[PDB]
C-alpha cells in the first residue's frame, strides 16, 4: 500500500487507511516541511504509531539530512514493547518492498533493571539496587582492578562490551528489550550499553519520559548529537504532570535521619581511607583545584568551580549544616509555609550557607563520593536526593516554591512530617528539549483542547489540529447520564457526595448497567475514599448483593500487588461468562497502566467528575502560579484537569480492531458545556444532543438497542 | 531538642523541649536549668572541664548537634573577617582559595589550639582593616538593606494585587 502523500509517496503496511489517517499524515508533513514543534492529537490508540512511524521514515528517505534520527516515547515499557512491534512489522514490510536490507537501525532503551544478564542482580528488582550494583561492578576502580586481575567478582559483559563493542558497532536491525537480553546473553555484551552506544548511530530510539525529561538521566543521552531530529512523544497528555515529578524532591523526616546515619558512615569511611589510601585518594582535590547525576540542564548547569567545599571534610561539614537547617526547619509545627526565595535567604543567614558554594553541592558529592570508593549508591540514595534538593533550591526558585508540611494529610497527628518542592510549571523543564530539537510532535490521544498546552509549556506550535475517527460503523456510542429514576440532580459535589439519594441512583444504574452490558466492565471513582463510601453505602443496601449476583465484582486498593492479583482475576472473569465489574479510582496508576481491548472494559462507567481534592496545597501552587503567569483562570485549568484525567480513562475502550464500546459518564457535570467543549472532539462530535441527558432507564434502553447494533457483524 | 539529655541533668530534654543549648567558649551543649546550677556555683565555670567564663558567656542557640552549634558560632565570628566580596580579585582561583582558607580556620578552631588562628587573625586585622575590611562591611550592610526593601516591595505587591482582585469582584 503506496499511498501518494502531498509531499511523497508513502509506504503502509496495512491494506486501507480512513480519512483520519490521511488528515493526520498531511498534518504532520506539514510540520515536519515547517519545521518547527507542534502538538496533534488522534483517537485510536493503535493506528497512529503505524501512521506516524510510516511517515517519518518515508521523511527520513525523502530528506535524510533534514533529520538525524527519530526519538519516539512512550508512558510504560510494556506500551513501548508495542511500539517496537509496530516498527518492526513496518521495517520487514519495507524490506520485503525493496528486496533488500537497508541501513536503518531501530532500538528501545530501558533500565538495567528490566534488562540486564548478570545473575547477581538477576533476583534483585529494586532499581535503586539494580543501579548501585551495576556502579559497584562497572567502577573505574574495579576496572583498574579488573586490570590487575585479582580474585574479585568482576562483571565480565561490560570489559568484553569495552572490548568489541568500541570497534564494531552493530550494522542494523530492529531489537526488543527481550530480544536485546538474548543479543547480549549471545554476544556477551551489555543489552543496555550496546544500545547506549547505538544510540549515536541509530535511525531510530524509543524510551519512556524519564529518559528524556529529568536533566540527571536524560542529558547524558540526549546529547546535542540530535541538533535536529524528530522527538515525538506519544499519549503524552499527562506530560505536565510527569515533567513537574522530573522536579519535584521529596524531604520527611525518616529520609533525613537515614540521611544522618548515612553521613556519619561517610565520615568513618573518610576517616578508614585516610589511614588506609591517602595521596592517591588525595590527587581527586587537585583535580578539583583544577575544576546519581545533577539535576541542572543544560545551560542552568554550571562548572566553573566547585566553591568552598574544596576536602572531603569540609563537603561533610557543609553537608552536616545544610541537613541540620532541613531538620530543623522540618520540625517546627505550624500551617503550611511556602518560601521559594526566602528558604534560600534564610539558610543563608540563619546557618552561613552562600547559595554559590551550595550550587555545586550535588556535583561534588557524586565526585566526592565516587572517591570514597564506596560499595553502593543504594545505602547513600537518601543523602544524595537530599543534595539534590540542595543544590537545586539554590540553582534557581522564579518558577519553583518550597512548601513545608508539618502535619501530614488523614492524619490528624502524625510524627512524619514532609516537606515538598514541587514545581509550579513544566515549561522550565522541558525547555530544553524543545530548544536543542528543531521540531516536537506532541502526539496524544484523548487530549483535552489542544489551546491550554502551549499556554501551559512555552512553545510556538506550528498545527492546532483535531482529528476524529471515522469508520463504517459506529464503534463508540458515548452518553452522559445526569437524572436518575428520581429526576434528581447526579452530580458528584463535595457537598453533594454525602447525598444517600445520590449514591443510591449511582448503585441502581451501575445494578441495571451490569444487568444489561456484557461482560466485562470498569467503573472510576474520584477518590478511594469516596469509592470506599459509595461501597459501603451499598453494602449496607441490597443493591451491592444484587450487583454480585448479576456479575461478579472487583475493588481496587492502593496496595500495587492487591492491585495486580485483582486485575489478574479480572481478565479471566472478563474471558469466561461471569464477567466483572472492576471499581477503580482515576488517578489509580492501573487507570493509567491499563489499557482496555475487545471484550476487555467494554462499558466504561465514570462516577463523578474527577476532581483532585481542594485542600492539597501542592496544587495551590502550581495553580495560583499559573494563574498569576501565563493567565489560565483557576476554574479552567480545574476543569481541564479534570477533563483531560477524564479522557484519559475514558478513551481506552477504542484501543483498536475496531472493537465495539460505550462510555457513560454518570454525572450531570458532564452535559454542561464547558466540559462538553473541553472534551476531545472525536468524543464529542459522536455525541448528541438526544442522548445528552439520558436518565438512568432511557440510558440503559439505549445501551441496550447499541450492544444489539454492535452485536451483527459489519 | 532531638539530643538525648544534658551530660548531667537529662531531664528536661524528655519532659519538654523548649530548652535551648548555651553556648561557651568551651563549645557545650549546656540547658537552662543546668545554667542555674552554673550560676549558684562558680559563677561561669564548666562543671566537668571547668573552663572560667568572664560572665557566663551564655548565648541562645537552636539545634540538637552541639557540633553543628559551635561550628555556626565560630561561623558567625569567622564570617566578620574575609567578607571582602569576590569581585575584589580578579583571579578565577582567589575566589575560592580564601574560602578554603575561612573555613580551614574555622575547624581548626573548632578543635585545634585557636593560638595559631589568633595570631594569624591579628595578621589579617593589621593589613586589611587599614582599606578593605571596612568597606566591605559597609557594602554588606548595603546589600542587607536592600534585600529587605525588595522583600518588602515584593510583599507590597501581593498585597496590591490581592486588594485590586477583591476591588475588581465587588466592583
Ligand atoms: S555491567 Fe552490564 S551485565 Fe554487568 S550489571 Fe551492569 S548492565 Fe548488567
Ligand atoms: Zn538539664
Ligand atoms: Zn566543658
Amino acid at each position: 500500500m503506496k499511498l501518494n502523500v502531498d509531499g511523497l509517496l508513502v509506504y503502509f503496511p496495512y491494506d486501507y487507511i480512513y480519512p483520519e489517517q490521511f488528515s493526520y499524515m498531511r498534518e504532520l508533513k506539514r510540520t515536519l516541511d515547517a519545521k518547527g514543534h507542534g502538538v496533534l492529537e488522534m483517537p485510536s490508540g493503535t493506528g497512529k504509531t503505524v501512521s506516524l512511524l510510516a511517515l517519518i521514515m518515508a521523511y527520513q528517505r525523502a530528506y535524510p539530512l533534514e533529520v538525524t534520527k527519530l526519538i519516539y516515547c512512550s508512558r510504560t515499557v510494556p506500551e513501548i514493547e508495542k511500539v517496537i512491534e509496530e516498527l518492526r512489522k513496518l521495517l520487514n514490510f519495507y524490506e520485503k518492498q525493496e528486496g533488500e536490507k537497508l541501513p536503518f537501525l531501530g532500538l528501545a532503551l530501558s533500565s538495567r533493571k528490566n534488562l540486564c544478564i548478570h545473575p547477581e542482580v538477576t533476583p534483585l528488582r529494586f532499581g535503586k539496587d539494580v543501579d548501585g550494583k551495576c556502579h559497584s561492578l562497572t567502577a573505574s576502580y574495579v576496572r583498574a582492578q579488573y586490570q590487575h586481575d585479582t580474585s574479585l567478582p568482576h562483571c565480565r559483559f561490560y570489559e568484553e562490551f569495552d572490548a568489541h563493542g568500541r570497534e564494531v558497532p552493530l550494522p542494523a536491525g530492529i531489537y526488543n528489550l527481550d530480544d536485546l537480553k538474548a543479543l547480549g546473553r549471545r554476544q556477551g555484551w551489555c543489552p543496555y550499553f550496546l544500545a547506549r552506544y547505538s544510540i549515536l548511530h541509530a535511525n531510530v530510539v524509543v524510551y519512556s519520559y524519564h529518559y528524556l525529561l529529568d536533566p540527571k538521566i536524560a542529558d547524558l543521552v540526549s546529547k546535542e548529537l540530535a541538533r535536529k531530529a524528530v522527538v515525538v512523544f506519544d499519549e503524552a497528555h499527562n506530560i505536565d504532570n510527569v515533567c513537574i515529578d522530573s522536579m519535584s524532591v521529596n524531604l520527611t523526616r525518616r529520609t533525613l535521619d537515614r540521611c544522618q546515619g548515612n553521613l556519619e558512615t561517610l565520615q568513618k569511611t573518610v576517616l578508614r581511607i585516610k589511614e588506609t589510601d591517602e595521596q592517591r585518594l588525595r590527587d581527586e582535590y587537585r583535580r578539583l583545584v583544577e575544576g546519581a547525576n545533577p539535576v541542572l540542564p543544560d545551560e542552568v548547569l554550571q562548572e566553573a568551580v566547585p566553591g568552598s567545599i574544596r576536602t572531603a571534610e569540609h563537603f561533610l561539614g557543609f553537608l552536616r549544616r545544610l541537613l541540620e537547617y532541613v531538620k530543623w526547619r522540618l520540625r517546627v509545627q505550624h500551617v503550611v509555609q511556602e518560601s521559594p526565595p526566602a528558604f534560600l535567604s534564610g539558610l543563608a543567614q540563619r546557618v552561613c550557607i552562600q547559595r554559590k558554594p551550595l550550587r555545586f553541592c550535588a556535583e561534588r558529592l557524586r565526585s566526592l563520593l565516587h572517591t570514597l570508593e564506596i560499595t553502593d549508591l543504594a545505602d547513600f540514595s537518601p543523602l544524595t536526593l537530599l543534595a539534590n534538593f540542595a543544590t537545586l533550591v539554590s540553582t534557581y526558585a522564579k518558577g519553583f516554591t518550597i512548601i513545608i508540611e508539618p502535619f501530614d494529610d488523614r492524619t490528624p497527628t502524625i510524627a512524619n512530617p514532609i516537606l515538598h518542592f514541587s514545581c509550579m510549571d513544566a515549561s522550565l523543564a522541558i525547555k530544553p528539549v524543545f530548544e536543542r530539537f528543531q521540531s516536537v510532535i506532541i502526539t496524544s490521544g484523548t487530549l483535552s483542547p489542544l489551546d491550554i498546552y502551549p499556554k501551559i509549556l512555552d512553545f510556538h506550535p506550528v498545527t492546532m489540529a483535531t482529528f476524529t475517527m471515522t469508520l463504517a460503523r459506529v464503534c463508540l456510542c458515548p452518553m452522559i447520564i445526569g437524572r436518575g429514576n428520581d429526576q434528581v440532580a447526579i452530580s458528584s459535589k463535595f457537598e453533594t457526595r454525602e447525598d444517600i439519594a445520590v449514591i443510591r441512583n449511582y448503585g441502581n444504574l451501575l445494578l441495571e448497567m451490569s444487568a444489561v452490558v456484557p461482560d466485562g466492565i470498569v467503573a472510576f471513582f474520584t477518590s478511594y475514599q469516596y469509592m470506599e463510601s459509595t461501597v459501603a453505602s451499598w453494602y449496607e443496601q441490597g443493591i451491592l448483593e444484587n450487583i454480585q449476583r448479576n456479575k461478579l465484582l472487583f475493588i481496587e486498593t492502593q496496595d500495587g500487588a492487591e492491585t495486580s492479583v485483582a486485575l489478574e482475576k479480572y481478565q479471566e472473569a472478563c474471558e469466561n461468562g461471569r464477567g466483572a465489574i472492576l471499581l477503580s479510582v482515576a488517578r489509580g496508576k492501573v487507570s493509567e497502566g491499563i489499557d482496555f481491548v475487545h471484550h476487555y472494559g467494554r462499558a466504561v462507567i465514570m462516577f463523578g467528575v474527577p476532581y483532585v481534592y481542594t485542600q492539597s496545597r501542592i496544587l495551590k501552587a502550581r495553580l495560583e502560579y499559573l494563574r498569576d503567569q501565563f493567565q489560565i483562570r483557576e476554574n479552567d485549568f480545574l476543569t481541564f484537569d479534570a477533563m483531560r484525567h477524564a479522557a484519559q480513562c475514558v478513551g481506552r475502550a477504542i484501543r483498536g480492531k475496531t472493537d465495539y464500546g460505550l462510555m457513560v459518564f454518570a454525572d450531570k457535570r458532564f452535559a454542561r458545556g464547558d466540559k462538553r467543549g473541553k472534551l476531545p472532539r472525536w468524543i464529542q462530535e459522536h455525541l448528541t444532543d438526544a442522548n445528552l441527558n439520558l436518565t438512568v432507564d432511557e440510558g440503559v434502553q439505549v445501551a441496550k438497542y447499541f450492544l444489539r447494533q454492535m452485536a451483527q457483524p459489519f | 531538642m532531638d539530643d538525648q539529655g544534658c551530660p548531667r541533668c537529662k531531664t528536661t530534654k524528655y519532659r519538654n523541649p523548649s530548652l535551648k543549648l548555651m553556648v561557651n567558649v568551651c563549645g557545650h551543649t549546656l540547658c537552662e536549668s543546668c545554667v542555674d546550677l552554673l550560676f549558684v556555683r562558680g559563677a561561669g565555670n564548666c562543671p566537668e572541664c571547668g573552663t572560667p567564663l568572664r560572665k557566663s558567656n551564655f548565648r541562645v542557640q537552636l539545634f540538637e548537634d552541639p557540633t553543628v552549634d559551635k561550628e555556626v558560632e565560630i561561623r558567625k565570628k569567622v564570617l566578620k573577617i574575609y567578607n571582602k566580596r569576590e569581585e575584589d580579585f580578579p583571579s578565577l582561583r582567589e575566589y575560592n582559595d580564601f574560602l578554603e582558607e575561612v573555613e580551614e580556620i574555622v575547624f581548626n578552631l573548632t578543635n585545634n589550639v585557636d593560638l595559631d588562628n589568633t595570631k594569624k587573625k591579628m595578621e589579617i586585622y593589621q593589613k586589611e582593616n587599614k582599606d578593605v575590611i571596612q568597606k566591605n562591611k559597609l557594602k554588606l550592610t548595603r546589600e542587607q538593606e536592600e534585600l529587605e526593601e525588595a522583600l518588602e516591595v515584593e510583599r507590597q505587591e501581593n498585597e496590591q494585587r490581592r486588594l485590586f482582585i477583591q476591588k475588581e469582584e465587588q466592583l
